[PDB]
DNA sequence: AAGATCTGAATTTACGGGCGCAACTATGCCGGACGTAC
RNA sequence: UUUUGGCAUAGUUGCA
DNA sequence: GTACGTCCGGCCGTAAATTCAGATCTT
């Protein structure tokens, strides 16, 4: 162990990869949210280009 | 011509500056030059 | 049309690239308000 | 934490030396309606430089 | 220094005190100018 | 006459300023050292 | 029986 | 004996500074 990485939501190594709109309703995310944002101590944040 | 106008001229006017952007003479003549084309 | 003599007026609507130089047009429009807004008070206060 | 603080601040470069570090390229997610999400997530910043 | 002087201290040391307090002053009264390095308050912040 | 000086007159870094206010958010300063309990 | 409060930043946004 | 754990020490306008031509002195 060297660290812990935060995870941008949805991409290919947050949990809600490639999962169908069902079980992002039964775990309470909206299907229709975009992702590409990491959370910091609850805090959406999004990296500008 | 094309002559600084607005608030920079507004600004180097109450700026004084030893630079203007387009300096200028707008100098007459009194002779027959005044007249003349060609003499002008 | 070329260098951006836009020839629809706005009720037939501009053309792609018309529209294109009509944004580049107003985009000098929006950043002299924002340098006159800059230069506020400035010259003003100077005076004063 | 290295990488938590910059992104829950903004700040980028070496922390100790914030003081010349470029600031504002994490910002908290705008949810205020969906179309200023998807805005503010295809977001481009130049700086003055 | 104060110390130093009580006790008679060294003389470079002495000199090395008074520089720095040189510097505390000056950064005391004006935290910026063309000199020496800022002051920060150990947090990483300039002192106002 | 020649010179050295030498003293007033042309060229390079270097601070130090940089819109009125509003409104909202969100984030923030340790490692040795010494004891006590188990 | 009469209180109250973090300073300095950074970002975003409104009007001129 | 071992670790923890929590308490104490580390742009443009001046404005100064550097180099070149009279001028009195020096020779």
């Amino acid at each position: 162990f060297i660290g812990k990485i935060p995870i941008m939501l949805r991409s290919t190594y947050c949990l809600l990869n490639g999962l169908t709109d069902r079980d992002l309703c039964e775990l309470n995310e909206c299907p229709l949210d975009p992702g590409g944002y990491f959370i910091i101590n609850g805090s959406e944040k999004v990296l500008i280009a | 011509k094309n002559v600084t106008l607005g608030v920079p001229r507004l600004k180097e006017l109450i700026n004084i500056s030893k630079k203007p952007k387009t300096p200028s003479l707008t100098v007459f003549l009194l002779g027959q030059s005044a007249r003349d084309a060609e003499r002008a | 049309e070329s260098r951006g003599f836009v020839e629809n007026s706005y009720l037939a609507g501009l053309t792609p690239t018309e529209f294109f130089f009509h944004a580049m047009g107003g985009r000098e429009g929006l950043i002299d308000t924002a340098v006159k807004t800059a230069e506020t008070g400035y010259i003003q206060r100077r005076l004063i | 934490d290295g990488l938590k603080y910059s992104l829950a601040t903004g700040n980028w470069g070496d922390q100790k030396k914030a003081h010349q570090a470029r600031a504002g390229v994490s910002q908290v997610l705008n949810r205020l309606t969906f179309a200023s999400t998807l805005s503010h997530l295809r977001r481009l910043n130049s700086p003055i430089g | 220094l104060r110390r130093n002087e009580q006790n008679g201290a060294a003389a470079h040391v002495i000199a090395e005190d008074v520089k720095l307090l040189q510097f505390h002053v000056a950064t005391m009264v004006d935290n910026e100018l063309p000199g020496l390095p800022r002051a920060m308050q150990k947090s990483g912040r300039p002192l106002k």
